[PDB]
């Protein structure tokens, strides 16, 4: 009969497809004829491979049973043999080192311990052939050139239930490296390879740094061409001193040229988008560092997962290559469906139209097109944004927006203000190296301020501008129109764009008002991240990111209070709500409008108020620091589709807020936001997710280091919202 | 998922590659010569029998059964 | 202006040094050219066998420089002639 | 099972396939077409049953499988005549494979964003027509031939341009002459050619430009 | 329920009621003993005075009729202050002329007088010693976990000579031991093989294949050999994990019977039958007849056992749940149960000057009498 099913139960603890793979790789596949006796050596075949994977008690139950006419399903079932334990692992011939020194070096463990569960010790047949080649590594590393691997014996309890390994080594001895000397052709690059080939005389030979040695050889023949040449460190053996001669011969093949650079698996992003980050150029001869320069700027575009890249030899010759990048783009949005899917939410500019059109590649002109849109609680702001980042294929990107934003400040939690504002935004960026960048332009910006409830310190900056208006009412209103310039200088090393592990980013973001604007002053930003590796599989990082603000305007003229830098927030300090960081709203006692009980209309005389009142609400400063230091941890448990690497992190935040203008003398029976001081202190844990339809973000925290009337709260996220 | 009668052809698109410009027979002059020509991307020539586009079908053959 | 921003260095065609370019002889055959220059980056594809060494370089947005080394065989194989020519003045 | 009747004799079920091919709910017959398949690897459907879940995945768009069963079909089956379709889907898929819904609504050029879906279609369906050019597609395949043959002209002719403003001369040499050992013929490269006569200059290769000046002067209007 | 368990290998204890019950006399804790680490440390008896061992270097001298100590010492590294100490002794205790011999798996092989416990020698050996030492000719016979086979000057532990046996990449945690007769040292390897080695040289005398080669895999196609080869009368008794039970000749190791249906464990003889137990804990008599059966049992079947002894007309074995079981010589029958210990027994039992002897996992010395 055929076998119109093979059902499966019982692979309490193995992977589920091998079942199908063994028994499809014997024979007797699903259609096929069963000859009912073969039933005993199919059980047999699936019970060797319960050997395989280290079941050597397991038995297996089939049940033929049987289906109309020439049908049959076979019904298995799988008894699970307690899976192989490694006892413990033995080394003989020891002298230098106790167990734990080599065990260390192994995936495979002895003891899992009481305290603790750290990593399991369930034995594989294939695991210990492979980490035998640590063991023989060590004692080279350490210099036993003469170390060898006398025999290798793993061994099976009698009930078959225990793994014991034994590993037969000789120990030699740590024989002295005396020196390095390398032969065959070099093509002229000997004054280099003698300084990759430095050691100190007399030292304990390094089979690990050998092996470096090969490889930075290889790499810096990379450096100027030959991509294939050979390296052979076999070396030279005195017994008698106690020491190894280190002979190298090189072969410097060929001045390899780059016949192709082709682009695959790149979609919905063209070719010159890609072609122009490169630096080994089409028709040249291989630098393999400028093929590497152009991975990591590749991953620095932020395009995609894991660019990857070949060297293969062209067919029919000897000495041309093709260069090709693999990449997969992140399916940020812009590929399919509707534009970026529009529908946002949070709680920081608020529950959002966070919206985005891009790549419309204007008329094939070279330039891409775009609108963003911010429609939230904290400010009813879109924009036009023109953009080409390689404007000028030299390196000059040019872009610009238009945007519009009526800014809505209790809505943000601020003060109560609100202020009907526009401008334009011209900037060209000019790269200055094979790292940094200098972002240059102008801007026209307008603002009509309305509904000034009186507070301290827009009454500063309207003092400063010859406005002196009542503190009767918050029906108040002024306008400017302002021209300025602005400048980012930029440096980033980051190795990838989104989650970052290795290198830094500086953005100092500044601007300032020109002669002839109706307000004077400048604006510096300094932020900055700077990610540091823990681990070799840069899964756990180190990340600082940081932030300094300050301003002033001309001739000690207040700069526009808008303007005040803010903190809170999930980009910038976790733990706090928006903007409430730093300077409160500090009221004057007025003539509140539209009076009604059911409103908080804070520091009105309708309420009996009498004199200058506190309250949460923020307005910001011109000075600012912070510091997030966080450890950036590989997920919990969750690594299925891995690749597209979900982030997390435990976090420190650190930062402040104040205003230099701050007249503590004039109301010392008030806050001193006069003063640096009073830094905030939170701490938490962050989650980052890659949806398709627009990543998300979630933060707890707990503010360690809280201040008077801050709006304090532990936990803060959006949705659709990459930033 | 349903379809009518002719999301049965269509390609999730049309035929915009129908209407093209037929293919270019560049020529040189004397002390040229047009460089040789490689066959992985030659295209033969033909009768030009039977429909193109949706006008013609992709509904899968029958065999004897 | 060009020299107000950064460019990365761009190389073109062949690495060439006086060392290897001097291997090549009048009645040399086109593997023994192979073998001395490797294989150009470039040949003529309109009818007679001359080959086109080209070792050029833009670095730092500052002096564009290359020596051209023209080489032509008969169509059996065997080199004609030798042009080392170098680059006429930049910009 | 995936909606599966328990059971029904090939007749059947393949009618309920065509009814659902009619019907056009590519899914629920890709789930009778795998049972299908999965019933019956050999016999009296089986050929046909694959042919159809070739139509089918290809209708529902669910290509990467489809393009690998129908490597498994033309693994299996070298000698069946009707082969030849089964190229044309191949192609045609690796053809279905240039697309993207936000671009193919805004209609900018398909044309560099990606050449390797391009080449396998080109292959597969000169493989068909120069193997049977008395098969039915052919002349569609021909068709679709021109405006591939132009979909790599013009991605050449984008990595041309882009060589071209970084400067990288020598490349640009190499990549037009490649766009005339290959696919010569297209107005593609009929437009790329001055590119080849500009990097000459920049190369000072004056008796080069002069061979390429020949042609540019001669091909504006038919010679 | 994503953890593990397998009860399939828990045959019930026994309905019989001790038929007579001999004297539990006494115990001891010698230090660690082995917990979970599988081996044949078991302690020996010579002149009414028992000396026992821990797999963390322990030893000790007891007078066997009560266990009171005689001497005792450590032979394990000293500091352990941020770790453990592993010594790891190993192989079975064995005693002649004054001297204890002992091996350990750092491969280092003792010999310890029996008057202070002073170290008389100390060498190492050219693998994990697991054996049960034994002495002739002023050599001490040790086979190796390595598959080399040595002869050790007695007097210092020095190499009389050395000899090499095929080895597969995966066997059983265990060691054939040798046995010494008609100047031949006799011995088993998991290569399917029982050898023969002239022990003025050790030269090849000869070498019998026992295999009974089977399905796919090393366990299967190569099969084990760590029981001890037994004599009698000139005739050899063999026995593999799987392997031809077998009877055989002391010259050019011809088969004189074959009976298959091998097992890991010792197997004892007595007259003309010989006891022993299967790998599923089956317990079967055979006659020196061809391996004929004069009785098995299915009232002990798989579930964890030690290794058989004979001890006053008691067939004797234990458990991993510390019971001890009789069975008698002339018929199947229980003759009682006893549960000496809680930790169980992994170790061969040891009858020796009229007393039998137990070591407990945990450590605990146990002696039985009549």
């Amino acid at each position: 009969p055929t076998i119109a099913s093979i059902t499966f139960s019982g692979n309490k603890s193995v992977k589920d497809d091998m079942l199908k793979q063994n028994l499809e790789a014997s024979g007797v596949r699903v259609g096929e004829s069963l000859d009912r006796t073969t039933i005993a050596d199919i059980e047999k075949g699936l019970e060797d491979f319960y050997y395989s994977v280290g079941k050597y008690s397991a038995s297996v139950k089939a049940v033929v049973t049987p289906l109309p006419r020439n049908r049959v399903d076979l019904k298995l079932v799988f008894q699970e043999g307690v899976s192989a334990e490694i006892q413990q692992i033995n080394i003989v011939g020891n002298h230098a080192f106790t167990t734990d020194e080599l065990i260390s070096h192994f995936q495979l463990r002895d003891e899992v311990p009481w305290w603790n569960v750290v990593g399991d010790r369930k034995y594989q047949k294939q695991k210990l052939a492979g980490d035998l080649e640590t063991l023989r590594s060590y004692y080279l590393d350490r210099g036993y050139a003469r170390f060898n691997i006398d025999s290798t014996q793993v061994s099976l309890t009698p009930d078959k239930k225990g793994i014991y390994v034994t590993v037969n080594i000789t120990e030699g001895d740590q024989y002295k490296l005396s020196g390095v000397e390398v032969s065959g052709n070099l093509a002229g690059h000997s004054a280099e390879i003698e300084q990759l080939t430095k050691i100190e005389p007399g030292e304990l030979y390094n089979g690990t740094k050998v092996t470096k040695m090969e490889d930075d050889i290889k790499k810096l023949l990379g450096r100027y061409g030959y991509a294939y040449p050979r390296v052979q460190s076999m070396p030279e053996i005195n017994d008698a001193d106690k020491t190894v001669k280190l002979r190298v011969n090189v072969d410097a093949g060929n001045r390899f040229y780059v016949r192709k650079i082709r682009f695959e698996g790149n979609d919905t992003s063209k070719d010159a988008v890609l072609r122009r980050e490169m630096r080994q150029m089409e028709g040249a001869w291989l630098g393999s560092d400028l093929v590497d320069q152009g991975k990591e700027r590749l991953n620095r575009l932020g395009f995609f997962e894991t660019v990857d890249t070949d060297t293969q030899r062209v067919p029919g010759s000897p000495d041309q290559v093709d260069v090709v990048y693999k990449v997969k783009e992140r399916n940020t949005g812009s590929g399919s469906g509707s534009f970026n899917f529009g529908i946002g939410y949070g709680t920081e500019s608020g529950v959002s139209f966070q919206a985005g059109v891009q790549q419309d590649n204007w008329l094939g002109t070279g330039y891409a097109v775009g609108i963003n849109g911010t429609k939230n609680d904290y400010q009813t702001y879109a924009e036009l944004s023109v953009t080409n980042p390689y404007f000028t294929v030299d390196g000059v990107s040019l872009g610009g927006r238009l945007f519009y934003n009526d800014f809505q400040a209790d809505d943000a939690d601020l003060s109560d203000y609100t202020n009907k504002s526009y401008g334009t935004d011209v900037t060209l960026g000019f790269p200055i190296n094979e790292y940094n960048s200098l972002r240059a332009g102008l801007g026209y910006v307008h603002n009509s301020l309305s509904n000034m409830q009186p507070q301290v310190a827009m009454w500063r900056y309207l003092y400063s501008m010859g406005e002196h208006p009542s503190t009767s009412d918050q029906d108040n209103s002024f306008k400017t129109d302002d021209f300025t310039f602005n400048y980012g200088w930029t440096y980033n090393k980051l190795d990838r764009g989104y989650f970052p592990t290795d290198g830094s980013r500086v953005n100092l973001t500044g601007k300032v008002t020109i002669p002839g604007s109706d307000n004077e002053y400048y604006k510096v930003t300094l932020d900055t991240a700077t990610y540091v590796p823990i681990d070799d599989d840069h899964k756990w990082v180190v990340l600082g990111r940081t932030r300094w603000g300050y301003g002033d305007g001309l001739g000690g003229k207040e700069m526009p209070f808008y303007e005040n830098f803010y903190a809170g927030g999930s980009s910038t300090v976790r733990g706090f709500q928006s903007n409430t960081i730093g300077p409160k709203a500090v009221y004057f006692p007025h003539q509140a409008s539209n009076y009604d009980p059911d409103y908080d209309y804070e520091c009105a005389t309708q309420d009996g108020a009498k004199d200058l009142c506190k309250s949460d609400d923020a307005v910001g400063g011109n000075a600012m620091a912070v510091a997030s230091l966080e450890f950036i941890t590989p997920t919990p448990f969750i690594s299925d589709k891995y690749a597209n690497s979900v982030r997390t992190s435990f976090f420190w935040d650190m930062g402040t807020v104040w205003d230099t203008n701050w007249d503590s003398s004039q109301y010392s029976g008030y806050p001193d936001y006069s003063d640096p001081s009073n830094i905030r202190m939170s701490a938490g844990i962050a989650l980052q997710w890659m949806s398709p339809l627009g990543p998300l973000v979630f933060s707890y925290a707990q503010p360690f280091k809280k201040y008077d009337g801050d709006k304090a709260e532990q936990f803060q996220f959006n949705i659709g919202k990459t930033w | 998922c349903s379809s009518d009668s002719r999301y049965k052809r269509q390609v999730s698109g049309d035929e915009a590659y129908l209407e093209a410009a037929p293919l270019a027979e560049l020529h040189a002059p004397a002390g040229m010569i047009l460089p040789v020509t490689s066959g992985d991307y030659a295209i033969p020539v033909t009768n030009g029998s039977g429909a193109v586009g949706k006008a013609l079908d992709i509904r899968p053959p029958a065999q004897p059964l | 202006l060009e020299r107000v921003v950064y460019r990365p260095d761009i190389n073109q065609g062949n690495y060439l040094t006086a060392n290897d370019v001097s291997k090549i002889r009048v009645g040399m055959t086109q593997q023994q050219v192979a073998y001395a220059l490797g294989t150009p980056l470039m040949s003529d594809p309109f009818g007679t066998n001359t080959w086109f060494y080209v070792f050029r370089q833009q670095p730092g947005h500052e002096g564009v420089t290359q020596q051209t080394l023209t080489l032509t065989f008969n169509s059996s194989g065997v080199l004609t002639n030798i042009d080392n020519k170098p680059a006429l003045s930049g910009n | 099972s995936k909606e599966e009747v328990p059971d029904n004799p090939p007749n059947e079920i393949y009618a309920t396939a065509q009814q659902k091919l009619q019907d056009g709910n590519w899914r629920q017959a890709i789930t009778q077409l795998e049972a299908l398949d999965n019933r019956y690897p050999f016999g009296p459907y089986s050929q046909q049953v694959q042919l159809d879940l070739i139509y089918a995945y290809y209708k529902n768009a669910d290509l990467p499988l489809a393009q690998a069963a129908i490597d498994r079909f033309i693994r299996l089956n070298p000698t069946h005549p009707n082969i030849d379709y089964v190229m044309y889907m191949r192609g045609l898929t690796n053809m279905a494979l240039d697309d993207s819904a936000l671009q193919g609504f805004f209609g900018v050029d398909r044309s560099d964003r990606d050449p390797q879906h391009a080449r396998a279609a080109f292959s597969d369906f000169s493989k068909l027509v120069r193997g049977y050019p008395n098969s039915q597609y052919t002349t569609d395949a021909t068709k679709r031939l021109v405006f591939l043959k132009d979909r790599l002209a013009k991605y050449e002719y984008s990595v041309a341009e882009y060589y071209t403003e970084r400067g990288a001369w020598v490349a640009v040499v190499n990549r037009v002459e490649g766009m005339l050992r290959d696919y010569p013929d297209t107005q593609a490269t009929r437009d790329a050619l001055p590119l080849m006569e500009n990097a000459y200059r920049q190369m000072q290769m004056n008796a080069q430009a002069e061979k390429v000046a020949k042609i540019i002067a001669a091909n504006s209007s038919n010679t | 329920f994503n953890s593990e368990e397998d009860v399939v290998k828990m045959s019930p204890l026994p309905t019989v009621e001790n038929q007579f019950t001999p004297t539990t006399a006494w115990s001891t804790s010698v230090g660690s003993g082995i917990g979970n680490f599988y081996s044949n440390l078991h302690p020996a008896l010579a002149d009414n005075v028992v000396y026992a061992a821990d797999r963390a270097g322990l030893v000790k001298a007891l007078n066997a009729d009560d266990g009171k100590e005689i001497w005792s010492v450590s032979l394990a590294e000293k500091d352990g202050w941020f770790s453990k100490e592993p010594a790891l002794l190993s192989g079975g205790v064995t005693v002649s002329g004054g001297h204890v011999y002992i091996g350990s798996e750092k491969a280092q092989v003792y010999a310890l007088n029996t008057s202070d416990g002073t170290v008389a020698w100390q060498t190492k050996v050219a693998g994990e010693a697991l054996s049960r030492p034994v002495v002739s000719d002023g050599l001490v016979l040790i086979h190796t976990s390595n598959g080399q086979l040595q002869a050790l000057n007695e007097a210092d532990g020095a190499v009389k000579w050395t000899v090499n046996l095929d080895m597969p990449s995966l066997s059983l945690r265990g060691e054939s031991a040798p046995t010494t007769a008609f100047g031949a040292a006799v011995v088993g390897g998991d290569n399917g093989r029982v050898s023969a080695v002239l022990m003025e040289q050790g030269q090849m005398i000869w070498q019998q294949r026992i295999s009974q080669a089977t399905g796919s895999t090393e366990i299967d196609r190569l099969s084990d050999v760590d029981t001890t080869p037994v004599v009698v009368n000139g005739v050899v008794f063999a026995l593999a994990y799987n392997g031809n039970l077998t009877a055989l000749d002391l010259r050019s190791g011809q088969i004189m019977w074959k009976r298959e249906l091998g097992s890991v464990n010792d197997f004892i003889v007595d007259g003309n039958r010989i006891y022993l137990v299967d790998q599923n804990d089956r317990v079967m008599a055979l006659t020196i007849d061809g391996g004929v059966t004069l009785w098995t049992q299915s009232d002990l079947l798989h579930r964890l056992l030690t290794s058989p002894v004979l001890y006053n007309g008691n067939l004797v074995v234990g458990d991993s749940e510390g019971y001890l079981h009789w069975i008698n010589v002339e018929d199947g029958r229980f003759v009682a149960q006893q549960k000496v210990d809680s930790s169980g027994f992994q170790t061969e039992p040891v009858a020796a000057d009229g007393k039998l002897l137990i070591q407990a996992k945990d450590g605990t010395v146990y002696s039985i009498t009549r």
